[PDB]
RNA sequence: GGGGACUCGUGAGAGACUGCCGGGGUCAACUCGGAGGAAGGUGGGGAUGACGUCAAGUCAUCAUGCCCCUUAUGUCCAGGGCUUCACACAUGCUACAAUGGCCGGUACAAAGGGCUGCGAUGCCGCGAGGUUAAGCGAAUCCUUAAAAGCCGGUCUCAGUUCGGAUCGGGGUCUGCAACUCGACCCCGUGAAGUCGGAGUCGCUAGUAAUCGCAGAUCAGCAACGCUGCGGUGAAUACGUUCC
RNA sequence: CCUUACCUGGGUUUGACAUGCACAGGACGCGUCUAGAGAUAGGCGUUCCCUUGUGGCCUGUGUGCAGGUGGUGCAUGGCUG
């Protein structure tokens, strides 16, 4: 009896952790039955760059941007909760979007 | 490096009749990696020396790495200015990889036919005493006894 | 510049022909599609703290 | 080895083949396009293309129709000592 | 085993047999041992003469070889010339024309110095 | 050259990133206007001491943390000049934008700010000598830190053969990343073009 | 509640829970013959020191996973190791001796920047 | 379906620190050997480039003082040229074949990317490509068959079945447009060249070597370059006299 | 092509853009002849705001200026080896 697909786009797995572990504890007081946190892989586009202006180097650098997908669940069809979710989210910082 | 000896990394024997020096072998024929290839191609080796000989490859492999194997290099380091080479003793492990080096390399030459079939000739030739590789031993004992002196 | 790069703005007659421009600070080559950037002044962001996660490797 | 649906021409330059066409054939056109297919309709018009520096004339044939206008348009320079 | 040119090998595959002729490689071979239905390894020693003139016909229903072959390869490169283009200007000079930099390479187009 | 800024290695581990947002195919859309926003409310407000401008982008507006010495200077006559920039920028950034002016409680903890202000001193026509140690003593005394550099580089008096030299006091251990070191710089304008100048301030280490 | 394979590799782990009984070590097919024509992998997973006919003969096969190349996947008989060990500790340290009960997870060292795979630094000029 | 046991994913911890035995050693520093253990004595690696130097480099990333232009040294535009060569130099791709070329068959990555898009499936086309179109904004859809490898066959040591450069013809793609000046494919020739002077770089463990893979950039051109992944997988190290 | 800064040649030349002082009142977009393009050129669409004064703002005039991949790393920052 699952009908909530929670979809979260993080990069930062503490803040992905800490915020969605208590904005769903929460969830789960207001009365919704809820299927425990699933860590999904992680995902980074990486890219490398020149450190010179002139740009007559070889000397690099590496960055890379660290996507955190992870403690993505499924919330159980609980109306009277769903309301409070879509009431409340989390920072910009984790894209909060829901099925 | 200078003191301090690394460990070198250790061989075991031949999946075939257990033979660390055959493991050996395998390792000095090895090219680009195709050493499952390789494996195939000594064993072709040991069919053919059996095929030719009637008796042990493995065996004929230890005569013929006596024949080639020599015990004392003519070259150390340099000396001065003027100066050549000055002979020097060398230890069995050095100077039987070294045997294995020269037949291969000679194995390598002589565009005759399959590295397999020519593989058995240099096989059955040094262990007959013929292998060039022989005749390199000869030139290491003619070389040497030359500048008997200081050996570093 | 201050002409060519509203050139380079410029949409229409073969978007082919538009090109693609830092817009930070104007630079034609070496363009990172997503940020729009030199690779330049990304460096100076890189470091500022103006991305969402995107640190140095240490592998 | 493109255009395999028939030759390219520049609009504003096949209109005024076509009406010498229908006329007879005209002095030496200039004009600015090196990237015109050749056609075995410009056979008789001597014209004349932009070849980087200038509007230099040229004759076509059947055996040119495989070729562009760019292709008889020169611009650079070889050897001179 | 003859067709026009000499064609006589010995201990070899029958398309590389046929590789002998200037204008046929082993994928035409392939098209017309295919449709004779005769096998792309067999030596010259073993043909016949039904053979040959099954492959004279697919050839002369099929393609040119030299003389004919080059004879039209030599009108399309005086084509090139009397057009006098770009293309065959690299001709005429004996200089390369697919896009090439003689500057550095085309020493097979150029010679050796 | 060689010498980076801290907050490089720091990104994930003591500082926070200034755009707090989440964006795959709009991002390009929030940091072109990031940009204008940043070089627009930079300039002009060089009385403010503005030390960080954090943004998160949400509720589809801008929300602005204006890390600043003084308040006041960038709220103006009760926000008059706030909302100059703030109300008009609103159609630029896209649809509404609040700012949210932060007041630094010790400036003269800002790396950022106190190199723009001794930088602005060497612009004032200055002993170069006597500036340093006036910047750095109140960067020291009324601070609670563990240390300070500061390099300036220019012409240092209008010399033709410019230069550099820098006066560390007590740690600057940038080698070690758990270190709380903070870092800005300035470049000031002078007669004869502007000279720069880097601040580390050797905070304190981890919590 | 079987015999829990755990072993590492050089990249594509194999491994799964296995029960006893003949000896017949295949999977899908893919006899240690089939898998490995070599007979390197082959003995190396067959631990002449312990063969299922110097134990307990087993026959889940340790399942494959990550594809798994002809090399590195010899690498299970670190799985039978930890097999063994779960059946009894007699052979731990003679597996651990002999050379058994080790890691290796050895992969390649990182591209660097100015360097190819292998570090094959270019052809450089002194003049 | 059902399960959470493993794997896998993944948060947080433990674990290796001379911890430890014996021995040595100015007892200390320090060290030999050893147990245990997954690793034993900065595991490996990366990021990190002290103070400072070379008037190194850049006004063309950016910034910017002075000087200069500012009816033009700015601005707009078709086209050209930056892609030229009698020569030379450098870094690189492939070969100079039998540890080999080719037909046919065949298990196996990892890491990445994709709703402007990925194009499954299926259709057509000799193929490159073209049509239709599922699913997918993604661990699930697609990219996705990895290739080297392996069973067998062919060819049997040749400038030849090596090598595919040059050049003609004929097809595909992008873009309004592919001549200057793009990429790919089919046919056709099958060039030079048979292991390299003098000289010299590279490389200590999953190394080196070697075969493939995928991104960034882009309308298109990245299967020689640059940045990441992964398969197979060696050899030598007596030693510091000399460069 | 653009990119391109170079150049053949063609046009503009307070300008492509920012923007000050006055006047002026649609700008702007569409479509189209011309021209190689730029642009020229015709016709459409048209000035909200209270160009009620102010506001918006092109265009035009004149001027502040704009602008410069012009030089100057042996003026220099910055950054890099």
């Amino acid at each position: 009896g699952q009908k909530i697909r929670i979809r979260l786009k993080a990069y930062d797995h503490e803040a992905i952790d800490a915020s969605a572990r208590k904005i769903v504890e929460t969830v789960v007081r207001t009365g919704a039955s809820v299927v425990g946190p699933v860590p999904l892989p992680t995902e980074k586009n990486v890219y490398c760059v020149i450190r010179s202006p002139h740009k007559y180097k070889d000397s690099r650098e590496h960055f890379e941007m660290r996507t955190h997908k992870r403690l993505i669940d499924i919330i159980d069809p609980t109306p009277k909760t769903v309301d409070a979710l879509m009431r409340i989210d989390l920072p910009a910082s984790v894209d909060v979007n829901i099925q | 490096p200078r003191k301090g000896p690394a460990p070198k990394r250790p061989l075991v024997n031949d999946p075939v009749y257990g033979s660390q020096l055959v493991t050996q072998l395998v390792n000095k024929v090895l090219l680009k990696g195709k050493k499952s290839l390789a494996e195939r191609i000594v064993y072709g080796a040991l069919e053919q020396a059996r095929d030719k000989t009637g008796t042990d490859p493995v065996i004929t492999l230890k005569r013929a790495l006596d024949n080639v194997k020599p015990a004392l290099e003519v070259r150390s380091r340099r000396v001065g200015g003027a100066t050549y080479q000055v002979p020097v003793e060398v230890r069995p492990d050095r100077s039987t990889t070294l045997a294995l080096r020269w037949l291969v390399g000679y194995s390598r030459q002589r565009r005759e036919k399959t590295m397999i079939e020519r593989l058995a000739n240099e096989i059955l030739d040094a262990s007959n005493g013929l292998g060039a590789s022989v005749k390199r031993r000869e030139d290491t004992h003619k070389m040497a006894e030359a500048n008997r002196a200081f050996a570093h | 510049k201050k002409a060519l790069v509203n050139k380079a703005a410029g949409k229409p007659r073969f978007a082919v022909r538009a090109y693609t421009r830092c817009s930070k600070c104007g630079r034609p080559r070496a363009v990172y599609r997503k940020f729009g950037l030199c690779r330049i002044c990304l460096r100076e962001m890189a470091h500022a703290g103006e991305l969402p996660g995107v640190q140095k490797s240490s592998w | 080895r493109s255009l395999k649906k028939g030759p390219f021409v520049d609009e504003h330059l096949l209109k005024k083949v076509d009406v010498q066409n229908e006329k007879n054939t005209k002095q030496v056109i200039k004009t600015w396009s090196r990237r015109s297919t050749i056609i075995p309709d410009f056979i008789g018009h001597t014209f004349a293309v932009h070849d980087g520096r200038k509007h230099v004339p040229v004759f076509v044939t059947e055996s040119m129709v495989g070729h562009k206008l760019g292709e008889f348009a020169p611009t650079r320079t070889f050897k001179g000592h | 085993a003859r067709l026009v040119g000499v064609d006589l090998p010995r201990d070899k595959r029958m398309e590389v047999a046929l590789t002998y002729i200037f204008g046929i490689g082993r994928t035409r071979s392939n098209e017309i041992l295919a449709a004779t239905g005769i096998d792309r390894d067999l030596r010259t020693r073993d043909l016949t003469e039904e053979q040959l003139i099954h492959l004279r016909d697919y050839i002369e229903a099929n393609l040119k070889v030299e003389g004919d072959l080059r004879r039209e390869v030599q009108a399309d490169i005086r084509r090139k010339i009397e057009i006098g283009c770009y293309q065959g200007l690299r001709h005429r000079r004996g200089m390369p024309v697919r896009g090439q930099r003689t500057k550095t390479n085309a020493r097979t187009r150029k010679g050796p110095k | 050259g060689q010498k980076i800024n801290p907050h490089g290695f720091r990104l994930g581990i003591t500082t926070d990133w200034k755009s707090r947002w989440y964006a795959d195919k709009q991002y390009a859309e929030y940091v072109k206007e990031d940009v204008a926003i940043r070089r627009l409310l930079s300039s002009g407000l060089e009385r403010a001491g503005i030390a960080d401008v954090e943004i998160e982008r949400t509720r589809d507006r801008v929300r602005v943390d204006i890390h600043t010495a003084r308040p006041g200077i960038v709220i103006g006559r009760r926000g008059t000049e706030a909302d100059r920039i703030r109300a008009d920028l609103e159609k630029l950034t896209g649809k509404q934008v609040q700012l949210n002016i932060l007041e630094v409680k010790n400036p003269e903890s800002q790396a950022q700010l106190v190199a723009q202000g001794v930088a602005e001193q060497l612009s004032n026509r200055v002993a170069f000598r006597r500036a340093m140690r006036k910047a750095i003593q109140s960067a020291m005394r009324q601070p609670n830190v563990k240390g300070i550099r500061v390099q300036c580089s220019g012409r240092l008096g209008g010399a033709e053969m410019s230069r550099s030299e820098f006066y560390r006091e007590g740690r600057v251990p940038l080698h070690t990343l758990r270190a709380d070191i903070d870092y800005g710089l300035y470049e000031a304008k002078t007669t004869f073009g502007r000279i720069g100048v880097k601040v580390w301030i050797y905070k304190g280490d981890i919590v | 509640r079987p015999i829990q394979t755990v072993g590492r590799r050089k990249e594509a782990v194999v491994r799964v829970r296995l029960v006893p009984g003949t000896g017949k070590f295949d999977l899908n097919g893919r006899s240690l013959e089939d898998y490995f024509p070599n007979k390197v992998h082959q003995q190396l997973i067959k631990a002449p020191l312990v063969t299922v006919d110097r134990v307990e003969s087993f026959d889940i096969f340790a399942h494959l996973g990550g594809g798994g190349p002809s090399g590195q996947a010899g690498a299970l008989r670190l799985g039978i190791a930890r097999a063994l060990i779960l059946v009894s500790p007699e052979d731990r340290p003679a597996l651990k001796k002999a050379g058994f009960l080790t890691r290796d997870p050895r992969a390649t060292e990182r591209k660097k920047y100015g360097l190819k795979k292998a570090r094959k630094a270019p052809q450089y000029s002194k003049r």
